[PDB]
Protein backbone atom coordinates (compact mmCIF):
# COMPACT_ATOMS: atom_id res chain seq x y z
CA UNK A 1 0.00 0.00 0.00
CA UNK A 2 1.65 3.17 1.23
CA UNK A 3 4.81 2.25 -0.67
CA UNK A 4 4.21 4.42 -3.70
CA UNK A 5 3.18 7.00 -1.09
CA UNK A 6 6.87 7.18 -0.31
CA UNK A 7 7.62 7.44 -4.03
CA UNK A 8 5.39 10.51 -4.03
CA UNK A 9 7.10 12.03 -1.01
CA UNK A 10 10.58 11.24 -2.30
CA UNK A 11 9.61 12.70 -5.69
CA UNK A 12 8.26 15.96 -4.25
CA UNK A 13 11.37 16.35 -2.08
CA UNK A 14 13.20 16.43 -5.42
CA UNK A 15 10.86 18.85 -7.17
CA UNK A 16 11.17 21.70 -4.65
CA UNK A 17 14.86 20.98 -4.20
CA UNK A 18 15.12 21.86 -7.87
CA UNK A 19 13.13 25.00 -7.11
CA UNK A 20 15.70 25.86 -4.46
CA UNK A 21 18.57 25.66 -6.95
CA UNK A 22 16.53 27.74 -9.34
CA UNK A 23 16.01 30.36 -6.67
CA UNK A 24 19.57 29.98 -5.44
CA UNK A 25 20.61 30.79 -8.96
CA UNK A 26 18.28 33.75 -9.45
CA UNK A 27 19.48 35.30 -6.20
CA UNK A 28 23.14 34.92 -7.15
CA UNK A 29 22.68 36.43 -10.59
CA UNK A 30 20.76 39.25 -8.92
CA UNK A 31 23.71 39.69 -6.53
CA UNK A 32 25.98 40.07 -9.57
CA UNK A 33 24.15 43.28 -10.47
CA UNK A 34 24.78 44.67 -7.02
CA UNK A 35 28.42 43.65 -6.87
CA UNK A 36 28.90 45.32 -10.25
CA UNK A 37 27.09 48.42 -9.06
CA UNK A 38 29.49 48.69 -6.13
CA UNK A 39 32.43 48.54 -8.55
CA UNK A 40 30.88 51.30 -10.63
CA UNK A 41 30.26 53.25 -7.39
CA UNK A 42 33.78 52.79 -6.00
CA UNK A 43 35.40 53.84 -9.26
CA UNK A 44 33.30 56.98 -9.15
CA UNK A 45 34.39 57.72 -5.59
CA UNK A 46 38.01 56.93 -6.39
CA UNK A 47 37.68 59.50 -9.16
CA UNK A 48 36.21 62.13 -6.82
CA UNK A 49 38.96 61.53 -4.23
CA UNK A 50 41.66 61.96 -6.90
CA UNK A 51 39.93 65.08 -8.14
CA UNK A 52 39.96 66.44 -4.56
CA UNK A 53 43.58 65.48 -3.99
CA UNK A 54 44.25 67.39 -7.18
CA UNK A 55 42.27 70.46 -6.04
CA UNK A 56 44.25 70.35 -2.83
CA UNK A 57 47.53 70.55 -4.68
CA UNK A 58 46.22 73.64 -6.42
CA UNK A 59 45.36 75.09 -3.02
CA UNK A 60 48.99 74.37 -2.17
CA UNK A 61 50.21 76.20 -5.26
CA UNK A 62 48.28 79.21 -3.99
CA UNK A 63 49.55 78.91 -0.46
CA UNK A 64 52.97 78.99 -2.09
CA UNK A 65 52.07 82.15 -3.94
CA UNK A 66 50.69 83.82 -0.79
CA UNK A 67 53.82 82.84 1.12
CA UNK A 68 56.04 84.43 -1.49
CA UNK A 69 53.87 87.61 -1.53
CA UNK A 70 54.00 87.84 2.26
CA UNK A 71 57.74 87.44 2.35
CA UNK A 72 57.95 90.25 -0.17
CA UNK A 73 55.75 92.44 2.00
CA UNK A 74 57.83 91.57 5.07
CA UNK A 75 60.82 92.91 3.17
CA UNK A 76 59.36 96.27 2.18
CA UNK A 77 58.24 96.74 5.81
CA UNK A 78 61.86 97.24 6.82
CA UNK A 79 61.92 99.82 4.02
CA UNK B 1 25.30 13.00 -6.13
CA UNK B 2 26.00 15.58 -3.39
CA UNK B 3 29.60 16.83 -3.61
CA UNK B 4 29.12 19.65 -6.10
CA UNK B 5 27.14 20.99 -3.17
CA UNK B 6 29.86 20.60 -0.56
CA UNK B 7 32.38 21.66 -3.24
CA UNK B 8 29.99 24.47 -4.20
CA UNK B 9 28.81 25.35 -0.74
CA UNK B 10 32.10 26.48 0.80
CA UNK B 11 32.54 28.28 -2.50
CA UNK B 12 29.81 30.52 -1.09
CA UNK B 13 31.31 30.42 2.36
CA UNK B 14 34.40 31.74 0.62
CA UNK B 15 32.56 34.67 -0.94
CA UNK B 16 31.05 35.25 2.50
CA UNK B 17 34.60 35.28 3.86
CA UNK B 18 35.76 37.90 1.35
CA UNK B 19 32.68 40.08 1.78
CA UNK B 20 32.93 39.91 5.55
CA UNK B 21 36.43 41.33 5.29
CA UNK B 22 35.13 43.85 2.80
CA UNK B 23 32.58 45.29 5.27
CA UNK B 24 35.46 45.61 7.74
CA UNK B 25 37.30 47.59 5.12
CA UNK B 26 34.28 49.76 4.30
CA UNK B 27 33.86 50.47 8.01
CA UNK B 28 37.51 51.42 8.10
CA UNK B 29 36.93 53.51 4.98
CA UNK B 30 34.01 55.31 6.61
CA UNK B 31 36.21 56.20 9.58
CA UNK B 32 38.96 57.60 7.41
CA UNK B 33 36.39 59.53 5.39
CA UNK B 34 35.13 60.87 8.71
CA UNK B 35 38.57 62.13 9.67
CA UNK B 36 39.06 63.53 6.14
CA UNK B 37 35.84 65.44 6.40
CA UNK B 38 36.81 66.88 9.77
CA UNK B 39 40.23 68.01 8.52
CA UNK B 40 39.05 69.45 5.20
CA UNK B 41 36.60 71.22 7.46
CA UNK B 42 39.23 73.00 9.56
CA UNK B 43 41.08 73.82 6.37
CA UNK B 44 37.97 75.39 4.96
CA UNK B 45 37.37 77.23 8.20
CA UNK B 46 41.00 78.33 8.15
CA UNK B 47 41.05 79.11 4.43
CA UNK B 48 38.15 81.47 4.97
CA UNK B 49 39.65 83.10 8.05
CA UNK B 50 42.78 83.52 5.94
CA UNK B 51 40.83 85.20 3.15
CA UNK B 52 39.21 87.58 5.60
CA UNK B 53 42.60 88.46 7.10
CA UNK B 54 44.00 89.11 3.62
CA UNK B 55 41.16 91.53 2.85
CA UNK B 56 42.04 93.32 6.10
CA UNK B 57 45.69 93.37 5.18
CA UNK B 58 44.79 95.07 1.88
CA UNK B 59 42.59 97.69 3.59
CA UNK B 60 45.26 98.16 6.23
CA UNK B 61 47.94 98.60 3.55
CA UNK B 62 45.63 101.16 1.95
CA UNK B 63 45.57 103.83 4.66
CA UNK C 1 19.32 17.88 -13.02
CA UNK C 2 22.56 19.76 -12.30
CA UNK C 3 21.77 23.45 -12.52
CA UNK C 4 24.20 23.44 -9.62
CA UNK C 5 26.68 24.14 -12.39
CA UNK C 6 24.70 27.32 -13.17
CA UNK C 7 24.85 28.20 -9.48
CA UNK C 8 28.55 27.41 -9.26
CA UNK C 9 29.24 29.62 -12.21
CA UNK C 10 27.10 32.46 -10.92
CA UNK C 11 28.76 32.28 -7.53
CA UNK C 12 32.24 32.08 -8.99
CA UNK C 13 31.67 35.53 -10.45
CA UNK C 14 30.45 36.78 -7.07
CA UNK C 15 33.68 35.29 -5.78
CA UNK C 16 35.36 37.38 -8.46
CA UNK C 17 33.50 40.60 -7.83
CA UNK C 18 33.98 40.35 -4.09
CA UNK C 19 37.77 40.21 -4.48
CA UNK C 20 38.12 43.06 -6.97
CA UNK C 21 36.05 45.02 -4.42
CA UNK C 22 38.42 44.13 -1.62
CA UNK C 23 41.37 45.05 -3.81
CA UNK C 24 39.89 48.40 -4.78
CA UNK C 25 38.95 49.05 -1.15
CA UNK C 26 42.51 48.34 -0.07
CA UNK C 27 43.80 50.62 -2.84
CA UNK C 28 41.55 53.45 -1.76
CA UNK C 29 42.59 52.91 1.84
CA UNK C 30 46.12 53.77 0.76
CA UNK C 31 44.84 56.61 -1.38
CA UNK C 32 42.83 57.99 1.57
CA UNK C 33 45.70 57.91 3.99
CA UNK C 34 47.68 59.77 1.36
CA UNK C 35 44.90 62.35 0.99
CA UNK C 36 44.82 62.60 4.75
CA UNK C 37 48.54 63.42 4.87
CA UNK C 38 48.39 65.97 2.11
CA UNK C 39 45.51 67.63 4.00
CA UNK C 40 47.67 67.78 7.14
CA UNK C 41 50.44 69.29 5.06
CA UNK C 42 48.19 71.95 3.48
CA UNK C 43 46.90 72.79 6.95
CA UNK C 44 50.50 73.32 7.99
CA UNK C 45 51.15 75.53 5.00
CA UNK C 46 48.06 77.55 5.85
CA UNK C 47 49.22 77.93 9.46
CA UNK C 48 52.60 79.19 8.39
CA UNK C 49 51.04 81.47 5.81
CA UNK C 50 48.68 82.90 8.37
CA UNK C 51 51.48 83.48 10.83
CA UNK C 52 53.47 85.34 8.16
CA UNK C 53 50.31 87.38 7.64
CA UNK C 54 49.65 88.18 11.27
CA UNK C 55 53.31 89.21 11.39
CA UNK C 56 53.09 91.60 8.44
CA UNK C 57 49.85 92.95 9.86
CA UNK C 58 51.92 94.05 12.85
CA UNK C 59 55.18 95.01 11.17
CA UNK C 60 53.30 97.94 9.61
CA UNK C 61 50.08 98.92 11.39
CA UNK C 62 51.91 98.79 14.71
CA UNK C 63 54.92 100.85 13.67
CA UNK D 1 20.16 10.55 1.18
CA UNK D 2 18.24 13.59 2.40
CA UNK D 3 21.52 15.12 3.60
CA UNK D 4 21.62 16.28 -0.01
CA UNK D 5 18.19 17.81 0.62
CA UNK D 6 19.29 19.77 3.68
CA UNK D 7 22.63 20.66 2.10
CA UNK D 8 20.84 22.24 -0.85
CA UNK D 9 18.83 24.19 1.66
CA UNK D 10 21.91 25.40 3.52
CA UNK D 11 23.34 26.29 0.11
CA UNK D 12 20.40 28.49 -0.87
CA UNK D 13 20.19 29.94 2.63
CA UNK D 14 23.86 30.75 2.36
CA UNK D 15 23.33 32.21 -1.10
CA UNK D 16 20.78 34.53 0.49
CA UNK D 17 23.48 35.56 2.94
CA UNK D 18 25.81 36.72 0.20
CA UNK D 19 22.94 38.61 -1.41
CA UNK D 20 22.38 40.27 1.92
CA UNK D 21 26.05 41.05 2.55
CA UNK D 22 26.31 42.47 -0.96
CA UNK D 23 23.31 44.73 -0.37
CA UNK D 24 24.82 45.69 2.99
CA UNK D 25 28.16 46.57 1.41
CA UNK D 26 26.56 48.50 -1.45
CA UNK D 27 24.48 50.48 1.05
CA UNK D 28 27.53 51.33 3.17
CA UNK D 29 29.54 52.47 0.17
CA UNK D 30 26.65 54.55 -1.11
CA UNK D 31 26.13 56.30 2.20
CA UNK D 32 29.81 57.25 2.43
CA UNK D 33 29.45 59.19 -0.78
CA UNK D 34 27.93 61.94 1.36
CA UNK D 35 31.16 62.14 3.33
CA UNK D 36 32.93 62.49 -0.02
CA UNK D 37 30.47 65.26 -0.89
CA UNK D 38 31.55 67.14 2.22
CA UNK D 39 35.25 66.59 1.77
CA UNK D 40 34.96 67.59 -1.88
CA UNK D 41 33.05 70.74 -0.99
CA UNK D 42 35.43 71.61 1.84
CA UNK D 43 38.52 71.40 -0.33
CA UNK D 44 36.76 73.31 -3.10
CA UNK D 45 35.97 76.04 -0.63
CA UNK D 46 39.56 76.05 0.66
CA UNK D 47 40.86 76.26 -2.92
CA UNK D 48 38.53 79.15 -3.71
CA UNK D 49 39.39 81.03 -0.53
CA UNK D 50 43.15 80.52 -0.65
CA UNK D 51 42.96 81.70 -4.26
CA UNK D 52 40.88 84.70 -3.29
CA UNK D 53 43.28 85.49 -0.43
CA UNK D 54 46.36 85.44 -2.66
CA UNK D 55 44.78 88.05 -4.88
CA UNK D 56 43.96 90.22 -1.82
CA UNK D 57 47.61 89.89 -0.81
CA UNK D 58 48.84 91.08 -4.19
CA UNK D 59 46.64 94.12 -3.79
CA UNK D 60 47.99 94.56 -0.25
CA UNK D 61 51.53 94.35 -1.59
CA UNK D 62 50.82 96.89 -4.33
CA UNK D 63 49.37 99.32 -1.82
CA UNK D 64 52.40 98.80 0.37
CA UNK D 65 54.72 100.05 -2.40
CA UNK D 66 52.18 102.62 -3.61
CA UNK D 67 52.73 104.03 -0.13
CA UNK D 68 56.03 105.69 -1.10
Amino acid sequence: GSMRAHLLDNTERLERSSRRLEAGYQIAVETEQIGQEMLENLSHDRERIQRARERLRETDANLGKSSRILTGMLRRIIQ
Amino acid sequence: RNDKIKHVQNQVDEVIDVMQENITKVIERGERLDELQDKSESLSDNATAFSNRSKQLRRQMWW
Amino acid sequence: DEQLELVSGSIGVLKNMSQRIGGELEEQAVMLEDFSHELESTQSRLDNVMKKLAKVSHMTSDR
Amino acid sequence: GSMRETAIQQLEADILDVNQIFKDLAMMIHDQGDLIDSIEANVESSEVHVERASDQLQRAAYYQKKSR
